[PDB]
RNA sequence: UGUACAACGGGGUAUUGUAAGCAGUAGAGUAGCGUUACGAUCUGCUGAGAUUAAGCCUUUGUUGUCUGAUUUGU
RNA sequence: GAAUGUUACCGCAAUAGUAAUUGAACUUAGUACGAGAGGAACAGUUCAUUCGGAUAAUUGGUUUUUGCGGCUGUCUGAUCAGGCAUUGCCGCGAAGCUACCAUCCGCUGGAUUAUGGCUGAACGCCUCUAAGUCAGAAUCCAUGCUAGAACGCGGUGAUUUC
RNA sequence: GUGAACAGCCUCUAGUUGAUAGAAUAAUGUAGAUAAGGGAAGUCGGCAAAAUAGAUCCGUAACUUCGGGAUAAGGAUUGGC
């Protein structure tokens, strides 16, 4: 018997896999994407109906808390000599 | 000297150590490979195992002995109300592996997901994300910068979603929060999808569909401390053997002067993380369908819920997934349903399921009736009815 | 076998067995025949002139209703008296 | 696919339920439950066990001969498929079930008439036979009424 | 479940059924065939002295006589009196093949019943004469 | 599945291990069959070979004709007392375990089979189905 | 201080197999004067009665409860 | 399970382990091959053996549910309702547990070995080899699966009024 | 009282209620049970368990020191009124 790792069986599997199985997978993905878009649109419509009744640079620090914490942490690592990359 | 008779070893060495899992929710170790041409989609979903029942299938399988015949098969029911998208996480590639760069949360988070961050919800002031919500004011600076950072640097995009456990019959009020990988277009498109879907729900039929092979990831049912005989399947010793018969007679008879790691020992059984694959979805039932338990062959108007409800779980009032066979975990445990990591080349993945009948008899006994109306019609008029 | 070979070959081709049906309407070939309804088998109710049989049953039911098929005081006792008797007897048993 | 009736108690046997025993003369005995199977193996009489439809029909607890009970029989001569005939059969099954339920209700009511008369006679005899308890009851009621008044 | 019921009513220790015994007793030819059996060495009493009602072989004529003078045989005879409870009885009790069950009961009452009773009486007097 | 069988066989609960005695259901003169081997059986330590409905075994005649006795012959199991599951939706069992005497090609020695014959065995062996008078 | 929790109760869902009491003209016969008395059992009220979470489902009802102790800071 | 502000949630993956195996069947086909007698395989499909991991819808086993009913002996004056008989005994028995006695699931990329080659010297022939290079084993390393360094790490929430 | 019975089981008179306790119900044990289909295939070895068992009736071989073997073997029955 040929093992699961047999080269000829895996080659035949790949030849089969590039065809009808992949076609079915692609069709299922398209249908699922359509249903997802419809679900989002229905949620938007319901939210609009509910509200009817009621009616970039990434440089620098993330925020001041992040700046303070990271500076304190790097100073602590420098003081305690527990840094991975800096002496 | 050599063992006289050959025999395979007892148990699998690749499922070691047999310790309790670190969490009640099993981790997803691998997501399907991302194809940048495809539309954006979730790679997984979260649900609660409700129980099992029985179906009859009109089988179409050419070349099989049961071609054009009926087969009775066991199925598992997973209650799957829609998940709520509440966050996004970006991951960058480093020589040490994947690293989370940033996480962006939605403006409003429900108390159901806020309870996950508390050990004592009733005594707490419920201050979670209160200062975070203020960052959406005056044009959303900070939020926009972190989203741009994810767009610029991240190579993997995941979305933080949580279950709506208040729609289940469970006594637990604390929701489950998890990361689900987004497989689809570009990184910018994934970030835009997450931002547009913040605070929005995703249903199960917008992730999976019928006749699809999926994977179940969950923690198995625990059993406490167990002996070697039932932990590893070893043969029992003869009757009235000294010092017990539910043991391995000789744990070592050779030079190393140690107990080998591959020798069966008593310890914890169950409550292990398992990832089982290739479970076929037999039905994606909707919660608003009055006859989601009916078929084209069985015209009885009934739901999926059995008589008296599922034992130890309750009724099914949301969308559900019916897969054939069994999945790891017991009833009311949280399970993760994952997309297949490869394009399956077996014809079972291409087979189309047509159910003829779904069993809804009581699982609390030897149930003989599918509906209370059927039970009343069979029994007739009782003393209290007159 | 030629159709099988051109479609899928042996072991892949799924033959439609309903294509050979000799029915009154050709659109009825791919019809799913129901089998179960409210705990009853439809096959042992399926019968020609079941409409006439049901009409005869309805006539019998009309006759029974006309005859009056579907539809507190005793000699020497009043309704309040028997209510008091029942209440006192329940008290005695308790 | 077919719903079978239990050989012992006549309950419905859905697919995947109960157990079947085949005798040397090719007779199939289908049991809905291990209870019925074990009773059959112990060779008890289903017409003597009160919880069976055989006993109920034999003892007259429920109606056995009716025009509504003749619409279901095994069809050994098949009929060609017809969509309108199938729809007519599906409507007729519900109508027949409703009529049969009404007739069974009327049968049970006719069987159980007289219970109120018997209960009234029993209550009258008990009241006539127990004067002392009634005096105690009257004293208790009078004391409770005096307590409510004051 | 219990040991007594298990070791009495195990599948491999099963006995002949009441409907089959009733069918055996119904016809005179079957009664004659069971009364005149070939000499079998695997049966007690060389296949002779066979009680049809209990479907039981005896080693001796005195054993058969004592069995006839017993409550177990009387219990079997009392059981074999009415309808043998085929599948049609349960079907009609559920509301299925009611006309077929009624026709079967009428045929049992009219033709099968009295002939079986006469065959039983003839068997009883034959056993009394030969014993 | 053995030589002479018609196609593949799905798994049936095993009821007859080596050393079991079953009845003989044909008219070749044998009364019982004593199972000494099971054709197509696997290999595992301490595990006895066992046969189910529709299997071919090697058997010796214990009761019957002396000419048939003191020999080893192929047999096919046609009835078993251990309950097994049918894919139509019921568990079922027979009164007794019963087999028929055959050849390595799956052809019956006798001319008829007395009693019921299992559907699985009749479908797997054409000669059993040909010599069967009762099939379930 | 609430789709709040708990203890009961209600409704389902299951298990068993027809409760206590009363009555009959059903009851092998026997004793006394067709009747009465005893009488295994049988029949009716009665798929009745009992149990149903302790690791079943659900709840427009009743009654209560919502509180103490310890520690943790860049 | 202490400690490196406290506490909480979501994660990364060094390292360690690792798993699947064999047989039969349909089709190819009574085809290639063959006086005959006989008689394959690749590609496309279907089941099973051994092993492993789960699971209790169904069937079966189990019963202190002492849940329901019954039986013997004795005791509470009898009925009712019960005690004891070191779980008295018998039948059924849900729930739970559990069975190759039950059901489900167990994959796919790179580099190679033997060997078959390409270009090509050594050696003005030749040469698969020396430089270089194409394929190729159930092999190796990975994908996948299990654990997660209690002194490996990241992202994120909240951060005390006597 | 049951029963052949100073047996076993239950009760009257009399006498005890003593033996460190409480809370949970993992593995392995000690003591006791049940188990589908097969029925000794287990093991040096049917070790251990299971099966039998009271009473009444029918019937009971080789051998023998004629006294036995013998309850040989093999069959049927058992309640209440
Ligand atoms: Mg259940
Ligand atoms: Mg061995
Ligand atoms: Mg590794
Ligand atoms: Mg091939
Ligand atoms: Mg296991
Ligand atoms: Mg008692
Ligand atoms: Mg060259
Ligand atoms: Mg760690
Ligand atoms: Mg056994
Ligand atoms: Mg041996
Ligand atoms: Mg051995
Ligand atoms: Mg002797
Ligand atoms: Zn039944
Ligand atoms: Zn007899």
């Amino acid at each position: 018997a040929k093992s699961l790792r047999a080269s000829s069986h895996l080659n035949a599997k790949s030849v089969k896999r590039r065809g009808v199985f992949q076609k079915a997978v692609d069709a299922r993905e398209q249908r699922i994407s359509d249903k997802l878009k419809e679900d989002l649109l229905k949620q938007k419509l319901e939210d609009l109906k509910k509200k009817e009744e009621q009616g970039i640079s990434t440089s620098g620090w993330r925020d001041g808390r992040h700046h303070t914490y990271k500076k304190a942490k790097l100073m602590k690592q420098s003081k305690k000599k527990t840094s991975f990359t800096r002496f | 000297s050599h063992r006289k008779y050959e025999a395979p070893r007892h148990g699998h060495l690749g499922f070691l150590p047999r310790k309790r899992a670190a969490s009640i929710r099993a981790r997803v170790k691998a997501f399907p490979k991302d194809d940048r041409s495809k539309p954006v989609a979730l790679t997984s979903f979260l649900g609660y195992k409700a129980g099992m029942t029985t179906i009859v299938r009109d089988l179409d399988r050419p070349g099989s002995k049961f071609h054009k015949r009926e087969v009775v098969e066991a199925v598992t029911v997973v209650d799957t109300p829609p998940v709520v998208v509440v966050g996004v996480v970006g991951y960058v590639e480093t020589p040490r592996g994947l690293r989370s760069l940033t996480t962006v949360w939605a403006e409003h988070l429900s108390d159901e997901v806020k309870r996950r961050f508390y050990k004592n919800w009733y005594k707490s002031k419920k201050k979670a994300f209160t200062k975070y919500s203020a960052k959406y004011a005056q044009d959303g600076a900070g939020i926009e910068r972190e989203l741009a950072r994810i767009k610029k640097y991240a190579s993997v995009v995941r979305v933080l979603v949580h279950t709506q456990i208040r729609k289940t019959p469970l006594a637990q009020k604390k929701a489950h929060l998890a990361e689900i990988q987004l497989n689809g277009g570009s990184i910018s498109e994934k970030v835009d999808w997450a931002r547009e879907h913040f605070e929005k729900t995703v249903a199960v039929d917008s992730v999976f569909e019928q006749n699809e092979m999926i994977d179940a990831i969950a923690v198995t049912k625990g059993h406490g401390f167990e002996g070697v005989t039932h932990r590893w399947g070893t043969k029992k010793l003869p009757r009235k053997t000294h010092r017990g018969l539910r043991k391995v007679a000789c744990i070592g008879a050779w030079h190393p002067a140690h107990v080998m790691w591959s020798v069966a020992r008593a310890g914890q059984r169950g409550y292990h993380s398992r990832t089982s694959i290739n479970h076929k979805i037999y039905r994606v039932g909707k919660g608003d369908d009055e006859a989601n338990g009916a078929t084209s062959f069985d015209r009885t108007k009934k739901t999926i819920t059995p008589m008296g409800g599922f034992v130890h779980y309750g009724e099914i009032k949301n969308d559900f997934i019916m897969v054939k066979g069994c999945i790891p975990g017991n009833r009311k445990r949280i399970v993760t349903l994952r997309k297949s990591l490869y394009t399956n080349t077996s014809r079972k993945a291409l087979e189309e399921v047509s159910l003829k009948w779904i069993d809804t008899a009581s699982k609390f006994g030897k149930g003989r009736f599918q509906t209370p109306a059927e039970k009343h019609a069979f029994m007739g008029t009782l003393k209290k009815d007159l | 076998r030629d159709i099988e070979a051109e479609n899928g070959g042996a072991g892949v081709f799924n033959v439609n067995l309903k294509d050979k049906y000799l029915l009154e309407d050709d659109e009825w070939k791919n019809d799913i025949m129901p089998e179960i309804l409210d705990g009853k088998n439809v096959y042992d109710f399926l019968d020609p002139e079941i409409a006439a049989k049901l009409q005869a049953l309805e006539e019998e039911e009309e006759k029974l209703e006309n005859e009056g098929f579907y539809n507190e005081i005793y000699d020497g006792f009043e309704a309040s008296e028997v209510d008091d008797i029942k209440e006192k007897a329940a008290w005695i048993r308790n | 696919m077919r719903i079978y009736q239990c050989h012992f108690c006549s309950s419905p046997c859905y697919p995947g339920h109960g157990i079947m025993f085949v005798r040397n003369d090719a007779k199939e005995f289908r049991f809905c439950r291990s209870k019925c199977h074990k009773a059959f193996k112990q060779r008890r009489n289903p017409r003597k066990l009160k919880w069976t439809k055989a006993f109920r029909k034999a003892a007259g607890k429920e109606l056995a001969v009716d025009s509504t009970l003749t619409f279901a029989q095994r069809r050994n001569v098949p009929v060609r498929y017809n969509r309108e005939l199938v729809a007519t059969t599906l409507k007729a099954m519900a109508r027949i079930e409703e009529i049969r339920q009404k007739r069974e209700r009327a049968f049970y009511k006719n069987r159980m008439r007289g219970n109120k008369e018997k209960d009234f006679l029993r209550d009258k005899k008990l009241v006539e036979s127990n004067p002392e308890l009634l005096r105690i009851r009257e004293v208790e009621i009078a004391r409770k009424l005096a307590k409510e008044q004051e | 479940m219990g040991r007594y019921s298990v070791k009495r009513y195990k599948t491999k220790r099963r006995t002949r059924d009441l409907d089959l015994i009733y069918n055996d007793l119904s016809t005179k030819e079957s009664v004659q065939k069971l009364l005149n059996q070939p000499l079998d060495e695997t049966k007690p009493g060389l296949g002779q002295h066979y009680c049809i009602h209990c479907a039981k072989y005896m080693e001796t004529a005195i054993a058969l006589k004592t069995h006839l003078k017993g409550k177990v045989h009387k219990r079997r005879v009392k059981e074999l009196r009415g309808v043998p409870y085929t599948q049609e009885v349960s079907d009609a009790a559920a509301g299925y093949n009611l006309n077929k069950f009624l026709n079967r009961v009428q045929e049992i009452t009219q033709s099968v019943g009295p002939e079986k009773e006469s065959n039983e009486a003839l068997l009883k007097e034959h056993l009394d004469s030969t014993l | 599945s053995g030589n002479g069988a018609q196609g593949t066989k799905f798994r049936i609960s095993l009821g007859l291990p080596v050393g079991a005695i079953m009845n003989c259901a044909d008219n070749s003169g044998a009364r019982n069959l004593y199972i000494i081997a099971v054709k197509g059986s696997g290999s595992r330590l301490n595990r006895l070979p066992a046969a189910s409905l529709g299997d071919m075994v090697m058997a010796t005649v214990k009761k019957g004709k002396p000419e048939l006795r003191k020999k080893v012959m192929p047999a096919i199991v046609v009835r078993q007392a251990k309950s097994w599951r049918r894919r139509d939706g019921v568990f079922l069992y027979f009164e007794d375990n019963a087999g028929v005497i055959a050849n390595p090609k799956g052809e019956m020695k006798g001319s008829a089979i007395t009693g019921p014959v299992g559907k699985e065995c009749a479908d797997l062996w054409p000669r059993v189905a040909s010599n069967s008078g009762v099939v379930v």
